[PDB]
Order: structure tokens, then C-alpha cells, then sequence
């Protein structure tokens, strides 16, 4: 595992172990975006910005079903268990087509229970809609605009008249044009593949999604998973989405560590150790962990599949406390901290950080030789860092450093640059080498002859 | 969707023996894995046994050799065996199918109970 | 050409063959944002919130006009078909640049226009009008929120009074403001130079293109190409926009042919081809094709212009089918497919995917030297990959691989770690050679002395 | 410093040079963000869509507290100048935390001033508020939605009863939790770290912010300065911020440059040098400028630090005028020039350029060797680039060049492939160096033997 | 902008030769190319011919060599000259200037007819 | 924040000698500099004097060795002591309190003047 202490003596400050949370398996559940709202004037007076909203919506439905029919790559035994899925097409399907191909054909049975509701859909004005089946859950249908239509432009038809009404209805729907056009119109065949994240389409419709399907992290974590389309009704324009609820566990025996990487001196010039923002451990593995797409609760990561990547290099070996093997690269800009607070003490590199003991005028110098200098409460009661006074804690649990001739031989660079100029300094004396050996073969042949 | 119908619990003297049988419905082809699941009274739903579709099967430490779990796969039914039923048994009886994508799927369950003497 | 059959023995499944379609040439039409609505209070009622608007403007409209300025860099025959466009101005000026300038020295000719119609424009209360001109198309302009004005702060300045009508228009321009502002404000030197999508100024105004300049897929393209700015008002507050309608042609002999690689097994070690997501021939041309600004037809890709970029690598040759050049990477996360379907067969590396011919049971072994199985429907008809069983197509096409030794020498690294790391090793192995070559001088220094 | 008329024989555009804006100093402001508006319905009408959007803000407001917790790293001497801030905790703080963590223990003097107003802010109904203090700024608050509930939900309550008013409160509440979200959602610990843009709440807001607080760049770049949340009040949703007045001075003896790099031959082969997009100097100074984030004003840069980063590379020697070290790399595609106006003539490489002299007949032919054609109003009256004849500017200060054998042996590739390929090509060549070297060491045996 | 104005169309005997000359106006020293373009029915518009200002010219392979395209660059006029008129060669003639950024800008088109006999 | 309180302006003789006393409270510990600015008529606020909490003194070219400026930490007070006053230094004098985070604090500014004669 991790060692923490040794890791310091080079700037490198793992910390906050967090546990990690997957989800073992997601509940479905069923929702149809009914994109046009029933209008109620009785006269067809909405009918002319339905007519110009219908002839937007084409413009992301049709994309949008053309996508989903590349979806079938699955020709279609079925309906037994451990029977086959389907024959494969004459195309190529990569492994995430093909599991978006095995989501497609699972959703598939809905289809004669969708044919049933769309009945019903069809005809009804209420906004937010559920209908119960045979099949557990129940399906829940979103018209639109309907609170917007029947609470605002059905008085406003008599109110107002026709004129008003439909301005109201060209600008509220084609508004949720430029909304649907957010969530649907890029990387579409990526959102047919990966599917749309649940937070976009319940900002559209403020869907109560414990209360229409069923802590605050959670939530969220149920907010970021996506959810996949699985029919879209070119006539009717209507989408069928694939609500997945997770089912989330506790991983045992895992941690999330964030690892901060200060500065380290070597000789008045200042290098850092680039380790990945977050590695992570399973009993005793050792790896990075891409944190991006998890949501950080206080307590665990959530993420929606194991982050972790196995670390190719020695940083593994680095890592687990054998130091000298940590590379090198040299510090850019600011990003990188020149000093950070540890475990109640300092660990900073006072070459380039103005570090003091007891008062702003008692500096701690570093010998040029010293990478980082680690200020234990043993030694500096009020360390004093670039004028900033604090107390180090009493209680802290930062242990005192005596300095070694730590060598880290594994200078590195981050900049294709950086590597291009050493290379090309590397082939010339390549090229040098080669010279003396064409001379020396040359000076051998000489004596050979006489 | 996959329709799971539980059926064949109900009150058991203990120490006896009872066969539950799950008939399962629907895309069964694109299902991963087949099982039970129990809930007893403030603890979650913990994983009693289940069959991959390769006959691969696996149970917990509660059940490991004592439960048996079979299939008749001619009529799509799962059915777990249970034998030597003590009070620690009693709880709700949830079968499950498990989708190669991970979407789980649950019966309505059933209450298994056992005399107090 | 590509050697669609070679390349699937190192995981490489070239697919998908679609044409490409490029704008010869662009029809121009004109765009007016008059951007301040007329009201129609007849007491000034809302120019107190008109006034703050117009107080907004300038954080846009100043800093556009005044890059457009910059675009003043050609100065001034002209008129004359093969005169000079102008005298060349003190400073730099890129060829982007450049061509900017000369497209506003084009349109220079509307200005005369555009003083007689903003005449009109000044007057009019109509939100989309179109003027005629001697010059063939219509121009139109758009006064920004001209609808929302007359249909409903009109009406409200009577029914409500000037409270409700202020607040009403001051919510409603201070979100144009904020629409305006997601339109211009970002990159505006480039947003000179390169011009604005016209999605977005069609999603300001929900302006019908086809209806008010003159397959969806073409439409879409239309919206994704970029309307020039050729003028700004600072004192009537408005922006002049050219609009380029492009006249599209299926260029001949071209394909833009999809790659996707699959993990390919080096002694239980997972590897790829990384080449580019998409690749191109024309005739005798073979290279990449940067699709990522094109768009997606089902038949074609539109692109603005020619996405191709030459190979320089050996991947040139790789695609030619010399299988032996391809350069090997590692991979590095579930985003490399471990499988394919691939003309109704699968094409897959079994050391990480349990394949199976006839079920579950009878896994397809593949030794440890081959880097991908190859099943064919003649091998097996019902394969199971990870338990999924399908059905191979009997009409596939998949050729069978009778396995050779493909042996890739080309190993590359993506990472600027793993390229520091071993340089460092190789620089290393160049010290020893110069050690070794410094001794064996002075050795036969030794032996002539003697 | 900069020898800008030896960069353009390579191609090197250096030009418009601009000072540069840095904010020495910033006034503190602090805007209460006390996020449900007051209702007037003297029934609790609205009651139920503030529950619901008080259930929706815990979805932002709680991560965006438990954000905040994590700055209460140091512990609490204070309140005298040059005494302790506080204790360190028992943790990991790098230097931004730690940052963060001075500025909210120097604002915490403000609580008791939040304690007295939040008595005021929570009675009253108007939209934007200020209350003075005994500290000299007065402190303002915005109460969320104010103007819309009692401009136009209050009296809708009575016109068309809580059915509508419900709605409508329903609606414009979920926006503004849409918008809250865009604004404080993402990236939560750099939020808390670094701050909001102020940009953002005054688009949520429409703030006029000179007008609350106190030309038009200094104005964006007072927007683009980042507000730091100082508290977040769980029970009363209300996010407390500090707004930062940016007191700007012009640096002295400061300039940025834009370099821009046209394509150079090399044999009838397209090279350009990948210098830093900006460069600039301080006196003898000479480095990069990372200007992204600074605003650019026609005569400044304003920045909020100064972007400078030293080149590492001999690109400071390039800059400096000792032109025979510049790094080439190849072009990729035309986003590289092919030629630019440069102070009133042209500089081209006419190998991939149609370069005419006085008329589209007479082409201005290189020889192979020259990588770029500089064309003076003395060589040129009338050139013709691509057709395009342009004037050459009779003042321009475009000074002769005299070709020379400039040898740019600093080859350099930008590409992980490219630098991975030929590493191996080294790799290979090092092998056989090694090889040749245990046979002549064999030799050298064998001869020592006999 | 470019005002384009074609002009010499009409009815013609078969076989004949005519000549139709267009006028161009506007800021023509940004344009790249001034040609000719027809419509037949039924189809789209095709090349006819086309002059760079640096006179290189060309044409499509029903008009190489057959047809003549000229200019009278003191006047900003491009003219076409017809001859060996035939019953395919009916169509309206569109002139057009193509700028540098590739905007193309067109005449109204003449209609140009031949006898049937 | 940080209360700035300036005293001891007013008019006094040319050539005379004055101390300003600047009393500051407050979260003065995160404190970088105290000191004072000036502000002519018609030119922007000058820097006159600053005390960083090192000690570490600075001035400007017009007060380098002139003035001097002093604080008593024990009651967080800043004095600004001047001398030699003349007609070139008659401003409104601003107390400041610089962060370390380069927030900037007033005061209220005194008035400075110097008799005609």
C-alpha cells in the first residue's frame, strides 16, 4: 500500500482515503417524452405553430431515429433463457454497439405495452402521466408543455384570442425546441450509444425522479448516470427513454486517495513528482483512479463503474515507498503548490517560499541539497509562511524528517518539446558514436593489413 | 422487462423442507443470471443463490451447501430447494433476473415463515 | 486503397464507406440584427429600461465594432474584374486574416444599401422584414423582440400601466442580453475573423432560413457553416451579418471509411493500432479525415471543406495493407473494444473476452502468439462472447484467418511519460556505449604506445 | 529583447505589441445571495412550489456547504496586525486551500454583520437591497425572484387565483434553480477554492455592478474576476459572497506580443516554428504570456496576475534573434498561414503560394533553399497572392532581405507518435551500436589471446 | 455584391451561331472567376464555361474546344460565343462571378431556344 | 474586514511637523501591510508610507528618508509621523490595510493643509 510518511520527504501528500461506491446492478423504468401538448381551443387555433414546431422537431427526431435504426445490428432463441440473442448483421458493431444492441433488443418486449399506452397518450392533456401493466413498474409519460398549454394559453385563447395564443405558443415551443436541441442534438450517435444523462431531461421537465420512479449524493450520482433511448416515433414524435436506477454498494477494502504534489528543489530549480490526481487501492492493489465522471460525497466516491487504471510506470513502485524511482518533471507555472499544511506541521520548499519558525524574522533555510522542508510542531511553535502566521497543531501527527540523500534519478518531462529537443540531442551523439565506430573499424582494418 | 412470478412459499414447521418456484417471462435471452434474493426484517435484501446461465452458481456464506437452487429451462422457471428451514430463514423471498447490462429485475416475493414450535 | 481484410488480423475493422459532399461555392445573403425594438407607448414609457439595455449592448457591440476594426487592414482598382483589391496596411495580417478582410471589402458595396434601408428599419415595428435592391437577393433584418413588444408589452402598457410594462420589457431584453451574449461574446477575434454559426442566430430568432433566404441532413449543415459580421452600428445598435448558402456537391471517387480497433493480444498483453477515428481515399489518395466539423448524413458526410490530412507515418502503408508497419500502443481502459461483430461474424481477442463456438461451454481457445480470433459462420453458428449468445450470419462475409506470424515491430507509445521514461533508458544505454567507447580509445591508446 | 526583423525570415510574425493591466490590489464587496423570495398572498398560497424548490436547492446548496466546511482548515493571535491567523489542522491543505481558507477567516468578522442583517433581509420584500454598516462599504443583498413575485405573481394571486400563481411560481422557481445550477453546480471544490465569476450571478442578477458597488474592458475584466462564496446558510438558503473591485495600474516596461507563424520551407516541404501564441517582455525579460485568461483591450492586456512563463527551450535565443536555433515542426493542415501582410509588403513561402509581382503573369519564384519570400513596395508595386492583387503600402517599413544559408538543425515534432517512432528508429540504431560493440570487445579478446 | 446583366439570348436557327455578353458591376476586383452556367429542364445547372482573371479558362466536356468564352475587361464584360447550335444546347444560360472566398453571384438567366427545323 | 480610523489631519504651518495616527481593528492578523496613501487634487491616490508586519518599510521617490511612519502593535495602531511640511504635500491622506490576499482597506481619509504664508 501507499507510504504516506516516505511519499512526503518528496513533496507527494497522499490524502483523504474515501471509500467507492458502484452501482451492482440499475433498476429500469420506462419514460416517453410526448413532444407536441394537446391544445383544447376546440377551433385549431395552435394548430399553425404546432404545424412550424412539428417541422423544427425534425430537424433532432429525424437525426435521432436514423441513429437509433443503426441500433439494429441485431437481426432478430429469444424469449428462452441462455437462447440466443440474435444473428449478427453484415456490418461492424463495436462492443459498445453491440451492448447498446443487447439494451435494444431487452427493451424491445415494451414495444406491444408502448403500442398500448400511446392509446392513451394519444388523447390525454395531463402533463406528467403513469400507466400501470402486467410488467412490475409502472410507465410514466411527460406531454411537453401541458401545464403551460392548459393553465396559460387555454384561458388565454378566450382572454386574449387566437393572435396571442398563438405567439405564446410559438415562443414557449420553440424555447423547448432550443431546450430539446441541448439534450439531443449533439454527439447523437454517442447519445444513442451511451445515452442521455438524467439530470439534462429532468431540467426540462422538473421530474420529481424519487417520486416519479420510486441522500443528496445519490441523488446526484442518479442525476449524472445516462439514460438510453430506446424508441423514437418519427409520426408521433414521441421518444421512449430507459430510466436506470442504481442500485449502489459499498465497496469493501477499497479507498480513493487524492495525492497533491508541492514542489520539490533541486538545486534552486523547482521539480514535482506528476502523479495522477487520484490512485486508489484494492487489498493490495495499487492504482489511479479516474474520479471526473464520480460524484464525491463526503464520505465515498460514487462512480458509476470501477475508475481505476493500473500505473504502468515505476510510479507504482514510487508510490509504495520506494522513493528514489518517483520521476521528476519540472514545475510550469503556479498550479503546481509551493508549500501545503500537513497532518498539524509544514511541508514546503523554503527555497522558494519564505519559511520561518517562531516569527516572521527567524527564516528556516533548506540546504541546497534538501527537496522539501517538513516543519513538525516539535520544531516551529508559529510557522510563519510567506508572512502568514499560524501555530502548528500540537496534536498533530506529522513525522519529523531527518534528511537523506534522497537521489531521483528518473528525470522526466511532460512537454512533447521537451522530449523532442532531448531525443534530437540524443540522436546526435548517437550520431557521434557512430562516427567514432565507422573510425575505429577503419583503424582496425589498417592494423589488420599491416 | 422480465416478469418474475414467485410462488410456493407460506408457513413451514421447521426443520422441514420447501421448493420455491420463480416462473420467469419475457427477453430471458438477453438475461444474465437467475436467482433469489431474501429480506428479513431491518437488514437489506441479501443474495440467497443464483444461476448464470452457464450453470455457474454461487451463494452466501448462509447458504453455500445448505440451499440448492435448479432450473427447468424447457419452461423458463428457476426454482430454489430449501432444507433444513431454521427461525434465521424466515424472510421475504425475492426472485431476480440480472441482465448482461446489469438491470436487475424482481418478483413481488414471497413471505417464507416458519412455527414457533 | 485499404486492405479491409489484412486489417482485421491486427484488430483494425475499417467500415462504413460514405461519400463526401463540399460546398463549391456559397449563395451570400444578408442579415440585419436591428437589435433595439420599437414601443409603441406613444409617452416613452419604456425607455428607461431601453436606455439600460442599450447600456448592456455596449459590453458586446463596443468590443465587436472594435474588432472589426482591426478588420479594416486592406486600405483604400477596385470595381474593375482582376484589379487590385487594395493597398496592403502597416502590421501583420495572417492569411486568415487576410481573407476576412477581403470578404468585408466584398460586402463594402451593400454600405450604400444598407444606408437606404436602415431608413426603414429605423421606422419599421414588424420583427422579420425583407428589403429589395438593383442587387438580386433581398436583404432582411430582424428587430429583436419586436413579437413579444407589440403582442404583449403593447397591450400591457394600457392594461398594466408603465410598473408592469417596465419590468416586463426589462426581464425580456435583459435575457436577450444574455442570449446576445452566449452569441458574441466568446472569442471575438475569431469570431471576426471565422464568423458566427448560424444555429445560433437562428436559435436567437427562430428565423425559418429556408423560407426567408430561398434533405435535413443539409439543413443541419447550413446551420453548423459560419455568417460573417461585415458591419456593426454602435449608434442604432446594429449588426450587420452575411449569410452563405452552400451549393453542395457529391465530390466523386471520394470515401470516408470509419476505424475502429480492437484490443489485439501480445503474449497476454493487450495492444492496439491507434490510428485516426476516420480515414479517406481520393482515387489514388489514402489518408485521415478530420469528420469532427462535418456533418453526418446517412449516405455522406457534409464538411465545410476537404477534411483530409495526410498520414506521415507508416500507417499509410499499415491501411495499404503492410499489416507488419502498423505501430502497436497499449491499451489503457475499457474504451478500446475487446470485440466486434464484423460482417456477420466477431473478431475478438479471447484471452479477454470468453468466446465460445456452439455455447457457453466450449470456449474458443486462441495460443498465446495470435492477437485476434476470427469466427466465422463456417467455424461456429451460434457464438457466445461474455455469455451473450448470437447467431453468425450465414450470409456473412467474414473471410476465415488461417493464423500467421504477424509480428509488429512498430511499438509506439501514446503517453509522454512512457516516451520520457524510455529515452531516459535509451540515453542511459548511450552513457554505457560512451563509457565503454572512452576505455576502448585509451586501450588503444595503451596498445600503440607500446 | 525581440529581433523582430531576423523572426521574419523564418516565418515569425512578431506583432501588436500591447501593455499589460494587473490588478495590484482589490476593494472588497459582499453580496448576499438570500435565495426564496417573500411571498404576499397572506394565505400561504405559494407555500407548496417554495417546499418543492427549497427540495431542489438542497441539491446545490448542501454539496456548496459541505464544500465550505472543507475551508475551515485553519483553526481558531487574530485581530492584531502580524499575529496568528489560526492553527493548522490536522489534514492536507495545499497552497490554494490555504489561500482560500486566509481570505474566509478575513471576511469571518462580517458574521456578526450577516447575524444583524439577515434580520432585515429576511422581512423585506424588495428585490435589491444595501444596508451600511460601521465597516465603510455598504453590504447588499438580492432577494431571488422579488420583482417577478410582487410585480407579477402577487397580483396574479387575486386576478386568477393560487391555482395560477402556483404555476407560475412553479416555473420561474425551477428556472432559477436551472440557472443556480449552470452558476454554482459544477466543479464544486474549485468553486469553493476559487471562486464564482462575477459575470455569472450579474447574468443571474442583471447587477449593475458599478451601480451597487461603486471603461468598457475594464468593466469585462472586473465580470471575469472570480467572487469567492464566504458562507452558505443552510436554514435560510443563502450564499454569501465577496465581490472583488479590481484597483487595475499599467505595469511599466512591459509589453505582449502576438507571434504568428507562417510556413517555412525546407525543400520543397512545409516547417513552421510552434513559438507560444504570446511572448512577452519585462526590461531585459523575455517569455511566453498565457493571455487566455486576460482581457484584451485595443491598446492593454488586463490579466488577473501576470501570464508570463519563461521559455525553457532555446526559443528564447530563437526570440532574442539567434534565428539558427529555432525549432521546426511540420504543418499538419491550414491552420498554419501559408503567407501574411507584414508592414506593408508580404511574407510567403511562394512554393505552395501563386506569389506575383506586378500582375498575375510575372510569379515570384523561390529557389528551394529560401523557406520564405519577403516582398517589398521596393521589389513589388502590385502582389498578386492566389490571385489576389493587393498594393503594396509605399510607407511600409518591410525592410529587404538579402537570402542566406539559414540552417534550422533544431528539428522538432509535436506529435507523441512522431517523437515514439523515431525514438524506436534511435532505440534500433543504439542496438546495433551495442551489437557492434560485443564483436569488436570479442576481437579485442581474441587479439589480446594470440 | 455584383450586379450580373446577361443578355443575347433568344430564339435562333439550328446550327447557328450567337453570341450573349453579360455585364458585370460592383466590387469585381475581389472576383476569382466570370462565367457562364445552364439549366436545362430536368436537370441541375451545369458548367459552361469560365474565365480566371488570369485568362485561364476552362470548360466541361460538352463545351471543350466547341464553345468560346471572352472578356472586354475595360468594360467589365464577360461574353460567351455560341456557335454550331444544336437542340441539346437549349437551355437558360446563367452568367455568374465566383469571388475568392467562394461566393458565387448569378444573372437572371436568358432563355436560349433553336428551331425545330 | 478592517475599520481604518484616521485623526490628527487639520491645518498647520509650512515647514512644520505632524503625526497622523491611523487606529485599525479587525481581522488584522491576515493583515500583509498597513501604511497611507495621499490624494491630490486632480492625480490619483499616491503611495506614501507602508509597514509590512516583517518591519519591512518602503516609500516613494517623493518620501524616501522624509517621512517616516510607525505602528504600536500592542494597540493596532499606524502612525505616519510628517515634517518638514510643504505646499507640494497638501492632500487628503488615506490609512490603508493591505491582505495578504491583496484586498485593499481605507479609511476615511484626513484633510492635510498648509498655511499661504
Amino acid at each position: 500500500q501507499i507510504d504516506i510518511t516516505k511519499l512526503q520527504h518528496v513533496g507527494v501528500l497522499v490524502n483523504s482515503p474515501k471509500g467507492m461506491k458502484i452501482p451492482q446492478n440499475f433498476e429500469t423504468r420506462y419514460l416517453i417524452l410526448s413532444l407536441i401538448p394537446k391544445i383544447e381551443d376546440s377551433n385549431s387555433c395552435g394548430d399553425q405553430q404546432i404545424k412550424q414546431y412539428k417541422r423544427l422537431l425534425d430537424r433532432l427526431i429525424i437525426p435521432l431515429y436514423d441513429g437509433l435504426r443503426l441500433m439494429k445490428d441485431v437481426i432478430v432463441t429469444e424469449r428462452f433463457f441462455g437462447g440466443v440473442i440474435g444473428t449478427i448483421a453484415l456490418g461492424v458493431a463495436t462492443s459498445a454497439q453491440i451492448t447498446a444492441a443487447v439494451a435494444l433488443v431487452e427493451a424491445k418486449q415494451a414495444r406491444s405495452d408502448i403500442e398500448k399506452l400511446k392509446e392513451a397518450i394519444r388523447d390525454t392533456n395531463k402533463a406528467v402521466q403513469s400507466v400501470q401493466s402486467s410488467v412490475g413498474p409502472p410507465i410514466v409519460a411527460i406531454k411537453s408543455v401541458q401545464d403551460y398549454v392548459n393553465k396559460e394559453i387555454v384561458p388565454s385563447i378566450a382572454r386574449l384570442g387566437c393572435e396571442a395564443a398563438g405567439l405564446q405558443l410559438g415562443i414557449a415551443l420553440t424555447q423547448h425546441y432550443s431546450e430539446l436541441t441541448n439534450i439531443f442534438g449533439d454527439n447523437i450517435g454517442s447519445l444513442i450509444e451511451k445515452g442521455i444523462k438524467l439530470q439534462g431531461i429532468a431540467s426540462l421537465y422538473r421530474t420529481n425522479i424519487t417520486e416519479i420512479f420510486t441522500d443528496i449524493y445519490d441523488l446526484l450520482f442518479t442525476e449524472s448516470i445516462k439514460v438510453r433511448v430506446i424508441d423514437v416515433d418519427l409520426n408521433d414524435y414521441s421518444i421512449t427513454l430507459q430510466v436506470r436506477l442504481p442500485l449502489l454498494t459499498r465497496l469493501l477494502n477499497t479507498q480513493i486517495y487524492k495525492v497533491d504534489s508541492i514542489s520539490y528543489n533541486i538545486q534552486n530549480r523547482e521539480w514535482y513528482i506528476p502523479l495522477p490526481s487520484h490512485i486508489m487501492t484494492k487489498g493490495a492493489f495499487l492504482g489511479g483512479a479516474d474520479v471526473k465522471e464520480c460524484i464525491e460525497a463526503p464520505s465515498s466516491y460514487i462512480c458509476p463503474s470501477d475508475p481505476g487504471f493500473v500505473l504502468n510506470h515505476e510510479m507504482e513502485s514510487c508510490l509504495s515507498g520506494n522513493i528514489s524511482q518517483c520521476p521528476r518533471t519540472t514545475v510550469t507555472s503556479d498550479i503546481v503548490p509551493r508549500y501545503a499544511f500537513v497532518n498539524g506541521g509544514v511541508v514546503a520548499n523554503c527555497i522558494t517560499t519564505t519559511c520561518t519558525c517562531n516569527g516572521i524574522g527567524n527564516r528556516i533555510n533548506q540546504p541546497p541539497d534538501q527537496g522539501v522542508k517538513i516543519i513538525t510542531h516539535k520544531e516551529c511553535n508559529t510557522i510563519g509562511i510567506n508572512g502568514m502566521l499560524f501555530n502548528t497543531n500540537k496534536e498533530g501527527t506529522l513525522a519529523f524528517y531527518t534528511p537523506d540523500d534522497i537521489t531521483l534519478n528518473n528525470s522526466v518531462a511532460l512537454n512533447p518539446i521537451d522530449i523532442s529537443i532531448e531525443l534530437n540531442k540524443a540522436k546526435s551523439d548517437l550520431e557521434e558514436v557512430k562516427e567514432w565506430i565507422r573510425r575505429v573499424n577503419q583503424k582496425l582494418d589498417s592494423i589488420g593489413s599491416g | 422487462e422480465v416478469q418474475l412470478v414467485e410462488s410456493g412459499g407460506g408457513l413451514v414447521q421447521p426443520g422441514g423442507s420447501l421448493r420455491l418456484s420463480c416462473s420467469a417471462s419475457g427477453s430471458l435471452s438477453t438475461i444474465k443470471a437467475l436467482g433469489w434474493y431474501r429480506r428479513a426484517p431491518g437488514r437489506e435484501r441479501e443474495l440467497v443463490a443464483s444461476i448464470t446461465s452457464a450453470g455457474e452458481t454461487n451463494y452466501a456464506d448462509s447458504a453455500k451447501g445448505r440451499f440448492t437452487v435448479s432450473t427447468d429451462n424447457a419452461k423458463n422457471t428457476v426454482d430454489l430447494r430449501m432444507n433444513s428451514l431454521k427461525p434465521e430463514d424466515t424472510a421475504v423471498y425475492y426472485c431476480y433476473a440480472e441482465s448482461f447490462v446489469l438491470n436487475i429485475y424482481w418478483g413481488q416475493g414471497t413471505q417464507v415463515t416458519v412455527s414457533s414450535g
